[PDB]
């Protein structure tokens, strides 16, 4: 019954981060810890220093930007993927499924949620980092060495478009309850059972848009479509993964990623 | 076992 307001204080519950705290950061009104804004090679080294001293104090700085940059967007993914669990522990049903059903929803849920809700921590000029006291500008990624330069830029040209429909943190908790209870996913045994339950989550969400955006007639479809766009944007990611899991030796994946990314 | 299971079977 209840469904999305559970959905709701799962994401409340579960996220670091989220659209309202990283607003504040973004239009200006951080006043007490503000962003260092990073937008090259010195700046990044004073952003370190202060943020993670024991690292610079371990010759990290002896690596290339690049390979710092990725270290830090690995560990946040990392991150990322506990509080996705977590949050998917929370939705009505999940918690009945099968163990391995689990494991086969986030693993293809998880990335998809991710950059959704990496919008949220982003603006036209860059994202925030480091829990919202760092800010790397858009300008400084492109301008690394490739690959690792052709990263975030597609993540920013969706979120870009998806910023443009003004969802709120109601909306976006059941979106991402969408994303991952996901009924076609590779694998799935009880496909039945999470499907009733996607169907049950869509149906919330088409309720919720219509009363908290009134105005956009078709927003709901138009968020239908930017489920799909973001599967696409993810197969498109993975291969970046693949460059890096070949071509490039100081750049070590966490365990846990390349469980996710084993077969995609 | 697996990393994600580990995650789904924590406290
Ligand atoms: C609050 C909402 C969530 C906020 O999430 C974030 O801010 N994260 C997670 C997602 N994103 C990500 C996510 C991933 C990932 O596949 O795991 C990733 C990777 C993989 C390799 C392609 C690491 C195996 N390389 N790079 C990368 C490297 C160097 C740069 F110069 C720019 C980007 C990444 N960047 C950026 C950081």
């Amino acid at each position: 019954k209840s469904l999305a307001k559970r959905i709701y204080e799962a994401y409340l519950k579960n996220f670091n981060m989220n659209k309202v705290k990283a607003r504040v950061i973004l239009s200006g009104k951080a006043s007490n810890n503000p962003p260092f804004v990073i937008h090259d090679m010195e700046t990044l080294c004073m952003a370190e220093k202060t943020l993670v001293a024991k690292l610079v104090a371990n010759g990290i700085q002896n690596k290339e930007a690049e390979v710092r940059i990725f270290h830090c967007c690995q560990c946040t993914s990392v991150e990322t993927v506990t509080e996705l669990t977590e949050f998917a522990k929370a939705i009505p049903g999940f918690a009945n499924l099968d163990l391995n059903d689990q494991v086969t929803l986030l693993k293809y849920g998880v990335y998809e949620a991710i950059f959704a809700m990496l919008s949220s921590v982003m603006n036209k000029d860059g994202m925030l980092v480091a829990y919202g006291n760092g800010f790397i500008t858009r300008e400084f990624l492109k301008s690394l060495r490739k690959p690792f330069c052709d990263i975030m830029e597609p993540k920013f040209d969706f979120a870009m478009k998806f910023n443009a429909l003004e969802l709120d943190d109601s909306d976006i908790s059941l979106f991402v309850a969408a994303i991952i209870c996901c009924g076609d996913r590779p694998g799935l045994l009880n496909v039945g059972h999470i499907e009733k339950m996607q169907e049950g989550i869509v149906h919330v969400l088409r309720l919720h848009l219509q009363s908290n955006h009134p105005d956009d007639i078709f927003l709901f479809p138009k968020l239908l479509q930017k489920m799909a766009d973001l599967r696409q944007l993810v197969t498109e990611h993975a291969q970046l993964v693949q460059i890096i899991k070949k071509t490039e030796s100081d750049a070590a994946l966490h365990p846990l990623l390349q469980e996710i990314y084993r077969d995609m | 076992p697996s990393l994600l299971k580990k995650l789904l079977l924590a406290p």
